């Protein structure tokens, strides 16, 4: 489903206030703490035995930034989300072997991090616009699995 | 299973919703209706306006039940038993919708208490809401 | 995702052998027995207290036929499944108040009924073609919810 | 919770897979890989050919574990305890994939034993596979 003009202005206006590095590091760290078995993907980054380790792991913090910077390019491709993520979708499947259910889990965590960092902008309708965005980013990234 | 540490984490974050059960329950509900609009099929008799009396009265009931659950977090099944029956036999809501609400509850605590809802406490509260959803669904078949 | 030519020939060739009335009655009856809380939608059809009641309820058997006849029109609209089901999607939401998760549950049951009635045709690849069909029919019927 | 009637239903349908544990486990697997291709990310080291030795040996192991579970259907947690640990700590498969397999197991019984897999028995077997998935997932956090 396309984004109406209202939905687009919620997404565009908020995204311009987001600190992508800070938020990206927070989202990935929260995912690894709330769902510990997802640490299977990142055991090459070093110590991740507990939450203190995860939050002090510099390679996790960097990966969370580049994940959220990539998600944020959806905001300038709102008409063409499937097409923009298609190569990234094939890398997840063929090279990194990431279970595609993870895309909807991280999406839900990103919504909690946005809520905590922008409480005054993250109204009911702003939230509903982001929930749609996160849904469509998850489906684009799951698309090329085979 | 909820650990001793999980249980203390949940009691601590939940003591911040004290005095705000109606306010926070009504917001979680409004968030669920707006972000997961399919959930409105269960409330066709409700006025869906912001801050409607119905949405306030129900938000309060839901959060009050969660409060009882926190105070009896050792025996969730005995605390949620009547509600478990009600959802299985009368309301008959598909189990998948309990995750939508649980998510909207996390969002409301992230808005009102961002610094309290740390990554470790978020993990404990997520576990607690799953354990509550599992009791509410346990009598379905 | 479109259906390639192979997927289309699995779906078209099998569908032409299906007894839609028999299978449709079986799928709806199985859904009400395997997930008893779904009987909330059909309590105007009469006695449904147990499995014996459900299987002897004539109005349930008829509804299962018209549900599967409608699903089967997907097979002649394989390019345009979202568009073909859009009015039906709005009726489910606005008039019948049916939770859209039910569309994926019935889809999975329809696959079990097809397997039991056509064991020799319902190969691994035939199954994968139907699983895709059932997925896209579920999404079309969930589309107009609001 | 599995009733006495559910338990007898499951023991009866499952006694039909006797002598066919490898055959049926390999088919359920092939069906899962083909119908839910995302599940192949967990088996990158496998040959995915029909009837490959790997897919046969694993299909057998999976069905053998289900057989032990049927024979100990009173205490699923004590029967699946080592497997529960293995999936939580080493293999670490997302819980959502256990439903895909469970569905593919129903399909295989519907192909080989269509008349045995009646609506009432289908309901008991569906419950049993959920209860097994729930034990396999119980130690994840
Ligand atoms: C919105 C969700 C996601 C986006 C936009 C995203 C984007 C990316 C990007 C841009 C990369 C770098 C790819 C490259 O090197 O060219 C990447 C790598 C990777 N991502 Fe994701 N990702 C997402 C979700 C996830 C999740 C949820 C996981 C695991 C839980 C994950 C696991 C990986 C792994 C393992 C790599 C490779 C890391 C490495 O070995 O250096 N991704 N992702
Ligand atoms: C934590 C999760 C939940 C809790 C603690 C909870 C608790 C309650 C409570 C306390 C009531 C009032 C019962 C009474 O008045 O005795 C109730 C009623 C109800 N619940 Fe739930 N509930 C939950 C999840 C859900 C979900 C996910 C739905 C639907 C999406 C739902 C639908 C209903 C409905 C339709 C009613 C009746 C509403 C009315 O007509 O006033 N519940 N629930
Ligand atoms: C592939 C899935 C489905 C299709 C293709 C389908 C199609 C239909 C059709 C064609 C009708 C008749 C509409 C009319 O009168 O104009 C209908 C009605 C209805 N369907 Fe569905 N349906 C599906 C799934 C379901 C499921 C899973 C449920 C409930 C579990 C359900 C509940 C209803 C109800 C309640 C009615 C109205 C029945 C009545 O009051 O007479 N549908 N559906
Ligand atoms: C009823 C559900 C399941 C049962 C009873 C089950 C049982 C088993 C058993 C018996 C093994 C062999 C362990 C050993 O050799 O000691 C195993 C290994 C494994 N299981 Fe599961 N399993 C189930 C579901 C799943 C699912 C859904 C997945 C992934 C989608 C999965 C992925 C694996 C993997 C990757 C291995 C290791 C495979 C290898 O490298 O040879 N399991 N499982």
């Amino acid at each position: 489903a396309s984004f109406d003009a209202h939905e687009r202005k919620f997404i565009v206006d908020l995204w311009a206030k987001v600190d992508v590095a800070q938020c990206g590091a927070d989202a990935l760290s929260r995912m690894l703490i709330v769902y510990p078995w997802k640490r299977r993907y990142f055991e090459h980054f070093g110590k991740m035995c507990n939450a203190h380790d995860i939050l002090h792991n510099s390679k996790v913090q960097e990966h969370g930034k580049k994940v959220l910077a990539s998600f944020g390019e959806a905001v300038k491709h709102l008409d063409n989300i499937k097409g923009h993520f298609a190569n990234l979708s094939k890398l997840h499947c063929e090279k990194f072997h990431v279970d595609p259910e993870n895309f909807k889990l991280l999406g839900d965590i990103i919504i909690i991090v946005l809520a905590a960092h922008h409480p005054e902008d993250f109204s009911v309708e702003c939230h509903a616009a982001f929930q749609k965005l996160v849904r469509q980013v998850a489906a684009a990234l799951a698309a090329e699995y085979h | 299973v909820l650990s001793m540490e999980d249980k203390s984490n949940v009691k601590a974050i939940w003591g911040k919703a004290s005095g705000h059960l109606e306010e926070y329950g009504a917001e979680a509900l409004e968030r669920m209706f707006c972000a997961y609009p399919q959930t409105k099929i269960y409330f066709p008799h409700f006025d869906m306006s912001h801050n409607s009396a119905q949405i306030r009265a129900h938000g309060k009931k839901v959060f009050s039940a969660l409060h009882e659950a926190v105070n009896h977090i050792d025996d969730l099944p005995g605390a949620l038993c009547r509600l478990s029956e009600l959802h299985a036999h009368s309301l008959r809501v598909d189990p998948v919708n309990f995750k939508f609400l649980a998510h909207c509850v996390l969002v409301v605590f992230a808005i009102h208490h961002p610094s309290a809802l740390s990554p470790e406490i978020h993990a404990s509260l997520d576990k607690f809401l799953c354990a509550v959803s599992a009791v509410l669904t346990s009598k379905y078949r």
